[PDB]
């Protein structure tokens, strides 16, 4: 499936390229009004679950805050939210997870069309999927309370790169919201993992292997210059960064708590701020086999991950991660 | 394990943050090594744009973190691509998932 | 793979040595901040020599390839060795192999 | 088993220490009488050998030469010299493979004693081993053959250090001998299971873990220096590289021949210069487990090695690495 629904839904003479298409279709206006109403529709359901939100929040006597879960796809980010930032869980728990800054959100309601099924690929609602979360964040910039207090919002993203961490920064220092960041790492296999056992029918994304190695990549290089700028900065918020070791559970690693910096796990942190690569390697042509699995299955003790990670690499078995994340990716 | 704290966590991170900055630096130099002797077409960004957006929503309009952030990408991470228009493939895969 | 040749082979080599002496560098540095935040013990060649022999023979009569063997080998590869005493075991065991 | 064959063995007031005792005990006549003629024993049938090498490489075309085999225990060096120095293979064949200068080969004699069993240790007997290989390397050193050439020699030790490289190109240098070394590199697991299957009936060495791992970082950590020090002198000799691919078959990585320098495996070469060390990381307490041996054997093909380093490892099953080969070591 090909074509994008920015250029089914988009009213005609789509400029071609990256900006000039981002622009013309930022705005609300160049698209049919079917397809307009739908945007409104979705974004007015993401506004009531954001405000649910920040009211929750506000209410626990939360400050301002952005609330920015950075980290690479199936790594466990939902999970440490939960169970380690439980003003946040408490949140959550009254929209059922709705009401976070993401465009994956608005991917299965985009590919359903109010059709009653999907009939349009990730890929292709993602651009849309873009826009909306744009706009959406645009909104929430200075959305406020009851009490007129500037809303909390969430930032649930990979947030690798400098310029998207100075960016949501920089957003936090004009609106007043303190930044409570929480960085999740796993090995680059265990996302690959985590991806292949993310079913159709739910609405976790699953992206072929580039996406998740070189979003491994980017957040193992990038972390240590946000790190930093709370180092600098003990006004900005707060920084935890959870590893995983070699049993699956997650543990902190280093922090920046009321301006304090520590290390909590120093041979983690040694490992977790680098991508480990070489010259030519390759887990991409890596081919899924018995011991594979049972190399996996070793160091997962608990009964329900363990007979889920193992049905979800049996169906690739034979092929590489590149050809299973790829297939497993086409699936809608 | 025990909890570096104080000056010993400061200075840890100071030392692992010049360690990393090495091997960043190395990681590069040894790629484009690598690129020229099975020859790899030399990275040029202006050609790979008018294939493929690398704007990230007109978010990265600078070509400074822009160069760097593909040129990086297209030597260290995809030795195997052999041309500007094998990595267009992959940029654009990039940008179709968050 | 293909195989690297004249100036390629030259360039690789003199850009791996540098990657590899900063990590060289690297292990050592974060190894004596680890074993400060431990309250390992500060290595004395002195001491050590005093309850094992570390000269190889006395084929290592210089104190400078053996200092600087002995407590590169007692910070990098032993760094759960607490004490000159534990690493006198390690080194004799060392000495009694080929 | 502890008192050392030097001290059983010595006559008299025994310098402490190391050098002091290496000097006393270096002079053949502080040893009582039946120990000194063992001694001549040994070093009388070395000579033969190697003689015999020695005559048989130049009857082959061999310029005076230093066969040097550079690299850890149980790296598969002997196969290497076997399969890649057809001229030195073709001598061995003639001597069973005696002849080299290595503390080890004197180490099964002195450990019977003439009495028909073994009954000192490997550690036991170590020192004196080594004092006679380097009586036997002295007198090698200006050995002639019938031509009245200086006679071609094998060191067959780790080499590991810069002190020990830069000696014997100084003995080579001094002696008018070419030197042609083989440097020989496998992971270092690879090496503790090559431990754990050399049986106590055998010849070859059973050290414990951290003989195994300090020669592994050594090896690796002086390897760019001992390459450079062909890069810097073409008249010196060959240098050739052989690293571990992951099916366990040995690759040319890099190599100094003639004086042209070519990296054969830069992937291999980039891993196998580095030690792949961390601040705590502790390969010696992880445990031998069903899945380390599938997972081992997952990468062994021919089906006589994957039997005999299955059944080594089975020996050992529930130990860390370091408790099975401290046990294993302990064997006569």
């Amino acid at each position: 499936q090909r074509k994008g629904t920015d250029e089914i839904y988009g009213l005609g003479s789509l400029p071609s390229a990256g900006p000039g298409r981002w622009e013309y279709l930022a705005n609300p206006g160049n698209w049919h009004p079917e397809r307009r109403k739908l945007h409104e529709k979705l974004l007015d359901q993401a506004r009531s679950s954001a405000l649910t939100l920040a009211e929750s929040l506000e209410s626990d006597g939360c400050q301002p805050t952005l609330f920015a879960l950075r980290g690479n796809t199936a790594t466990g980010k939902t999970r440490i939210a939960t169970k380690k930032i439980p003003v946040l869980a408490a949140a959550l728990k009254k929209t059922a997870g709705k009401g976070c800054v993401n465009p994956d959100v608005f991917k299965s309601s985009l590919a359903k069309s109010e059709t009653g099924a999907k009939i349009f690929s990730s890929a292709q609602v993602h651009s849309e999927s873009s826009f909306l979360a744009d706009r959406f964040e645009g909104g929430l910039r200075s959305q406020k309370t009851g009490s007129g207090a500037i809303a909390s919002i969430v930032v649930d993203k990979r947030l690798s790169r400098e310029y998207e961490i100075d960016s949501y920064i920089q957003l936090a220092k004009e609106t007043g919201r303190k930044v409570e960041l929480c960085d999740i790492d796993a090995p680059l296999e265990n996302s690959l993992v985590g991806v292949l056992q993310r079913k159709p029918e739910g609405e976790d994304p699953r992206p072929p292997y580039p996406v998740v190695s070189s979003g491994f990549v980017a957040v193992r290089s990038n972390r240590m210059y946000v790190i930093d700028r709370f180092i600098a900065d003990p006004s900005l918020g707060n920084y935890r960064l959870f590893g995983t070791a070699e049993d699956g559970e997650k543990v902190m690693v280093a922090s920046v708590i009321g301006g304090e910096f520590s290390v909590e796990n120093a041979e983690l942190y040694e490992k977790i701020t680098s991508p480990q690569l070489s010259v030519t390697g390759d887990l991409a042509d890596k081919v899924i086999d018995k011991e594979l699995i049972d190399r996996l299955e070793n160091n997962i003790a608990d009964p329900e991950r363990a007979a889920k990670t193992r049905a979800a690499l049996e169906k690739y078995s034979g092929k590489s991660w590149s050809a299973a994340l790829a297939a497993h990716s086409e699936l809608i | 394990m025990k909890t570096l704290t104080g000056a010993d966590a400061l200075e840890f991170h100071k030392k692992l943050k010049e360690r990393n900055k090495a091997l960043h630096a190395s990681d590069l130099e040894l790629a484009l090594v690598h690129a020229d002797a099975v020859g790899k077409e030399r990275f040029d960004l202006e050609e790979l744009e008018k294939i493929c957006d690398t704007s990230d929503a007109g978010r990265l309009t600078d070509a400074k973190e822009r160069n760097d952030i593909y040129e990086r990408m297209y030597y260290v991470e995809y030795p195997n691509v052999m041309t500007l228009k094998e990595f267009a493939h992959i940029v654009e895969t990039l940008f179709s998932w968050s």
